[PDB]
């Protein structure tokens, strides 16, 4: 159970859409087209997200390797706990080749251009600036 | 007469002092390059030309050495350095004479390389120019 | 045998996401490179080697991507980056297989190149190694 | 195809507008490259490919120009620049047409090249592709 | 009417010499041998320069193209007006591939080495330091 | 009379060992494997070293050339005088391709890695930190 959304500047996915399988063990992946050029910003909505019988693991990596994912999970020192996040909205930045969210209420990402952000890209991020609180923002400035 | 020529990008990032395994093979004429090991094993002795471009990993690591090693000896050395930690290439180019079995490969000698998936920022190119 | 080989410097500055048109043609053996469009159009199928060196313009722009694009796919990527805005090169070498009509060209992917006039700092070299 | 191909590293440090003498000769097929003078003298007319990588010295020197000069004219220019005085390569590749007696060589046009001893950081590669 | 002075470290031209044609529409050009290495410094003298029936346009570009010159003229937001310069001496720096002066009392230029200025080059510029006033001076220092 | 110790991360040499010849004119050389990567640190012990009828010249160069050594000696503006050193222990740093000590009580050197010093290399240098006094030390820190 592994689907990867390869080419998208932006994308809004519901929990049901990103995991359209009855089996609770599935991985949803987002490939960064070019980490030299783009930085992927993730946004998590907990307005209707629930974790009664589901675990939300947010992490990044560089290459497809099951042993790598297992070792990262066993590390358990920097993996994001979406369910155990105090703030309603979770903002994450992932400047690495791959982003994968696995399953063990929607969320939107943004493949922003690192040095020359597009008009739409910086507009979406300026809307995410409504965090509230420490956040990561880029060079492009918007009120 | 013999057609040996390869080119491969660096799909996975590397670090330290490990042979670069360019697993993004675009051309592997003769199948004389092995992405699993990352070594071009000569089979038909002759004069070969190899060029490698290895992108230093941006963000972490201000210096990176990528030496084109022939068997157990460094036939070329390239240093990518940037005090501001930018993307600089440790590229170099060689024209080596090779006997059968000579494994020519790009081996990091410090610093971290960049893994570009299918982008092919860091490459390893090489072809046979003449055969004996 | 087919004799295809070219080399051209970059006479004019380029910027943005436009195909580099290396008009300072030193060699165009076979006339398979067109400086007006900047594309090397293959005519005889075979395995070609292309190298490009593209000097990032100094003074403005800290990053410049020059991807050797084959047809509509990026077959190599080069990034010239310098936080102090220096003259760093976005160079790379490829060994691609080409069929007739395959237009190989260097396309800027988000930076300002350098117009060397007759100096030939930024270049685009390439030749056919074998014919299929 | 007559076999002309060479590759040599920079054993000794260089500085200023002087021809680079790559004395660390690895390949000198045909003995058409002279490390004592540092010039590749063509004998069989034809289309040649030359690439040079010239590491500039770390520490002293902020910019270094290494131009592949064909006889008395600059057939390519490379600038290695780093405001932080790092190591950067003034590399470039050319595909020149040469007549007998033409002397292709890499001449510094400012700055100091790095003397890599046997390491072969700064190199000068080149081979004949077609014999006219 | 287009003459270009290609190879000169230094050069002194009178208004009559740089435009030796009866026709008032002429262009005088100075090619920078290597902008990576050299920065061209221009000097303008209004001691006997007159613009009763002549227009002095000072500008720069990168490649020879009449359309480019026309578009630059239609821009007219940074083109130097030699005739309408309050100061007697006008000092201009042009770190671009070409310098062209067109006609619609002399002037001297200097192709200085940007990073390693020669003994003669830094001497000429040190004399031009006598502007009076904002000026652009290079790395090499001289009393 | 010229021996060169090519490959050694570390090395302790007595005056007798580095000059095992009756002739008082001999050169002892230490080749830096890679100046891009390594910086050679020298240490001199004057506990039993004497210069009653011997001259200790400490210098560096880039390539083997007798004329270069003669010109450097005739320069005599930065060549170290081991015999005429007030402090008992002499610490020198040589970030150049070759180090040669010529003869006209031991000494130890260290081929340290410039950017990523090894565990042993930084340990040896931390022991040399016991100079007493101005010294040259690298990035790696040790109490
Ligand atoms: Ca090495
Ligand atoms: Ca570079
Ligand atoms: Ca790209
Ligand atoms: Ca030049
Ligand atoms: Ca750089
Ligand atoms: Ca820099
Ligand atoms: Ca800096």
């Amino acid at each position: 159970c592994s689907t990867l959304v390869k080419g998208v500047i932006y994308g809004s996915y519901s929990v049901s859409e990103m995991f359209p399988k009855n089996f609770t063990n599935c991985t949803w992946t987002l490939e960064n087209p070019d980490p030299t050029k783009y930085s992927i910003y993730l946004k998590f909505s907990k307005k209707d997200l629930s974790c009664s019988n589901f675990s939300l693991l947010a992490y990044q990596f560089d290459h497809f390797s099951h042993e790598k994912i297992k070792d990262l999970l066993r590390k358990n020192h920097s993996i994001m706990q979406l369910c155990s996040s105090k703030n309603a909205f979770v903002f994450l930045q992932y400047d690495k080749n791959f982003i994968q969210i696995r399953r063990v209420s929607f969320f939107e990402f943004l493949v922003l251009n690192k040095v020359s952000p597009s008009q739409f890209g910086c507009h979406v991020l300026c809307t995410w600036l409504e965090s509230c609180c420490g956040i990561m923002y880029t060079k492009c400035t918007c009120p | 007469v013999p057609k040996i020529a390869f080119y491969a990008g660096l799909k996975r990032q590397h670090e330290g002092y490990e042979v670069l395994k360019f697993d993004d093979v675009v051309t592997n004429l003769g199948n004389h390059y092995d992405p699993t090991t990352g070594k071009f094993t000569c089979s038909i002795p002759g004069i070969y030309f190899f060029t490698y471009h290895v992108l230093m990993r941006g963000g972490d690591g201000t210096s990176m050495w990528a030496d084109l090693c022939k068997n157990n000896q460094v036939r070329a050395s390239a240093i990518a350095q940037d005090a501001d930690q930018n993307y600089d290439y440790a590229s170099n180019s060689v024209v080596l004479h090779l006997e059968p079995g000579d494994e020519v490969y790009i081996k990091l000698d410090g610093g971290k390389a960049h893994g570009g998936n299918n982008n092919k920022y860091s490459t390893f190119s090489g072809f046979i120019i003449y055969a004996d």
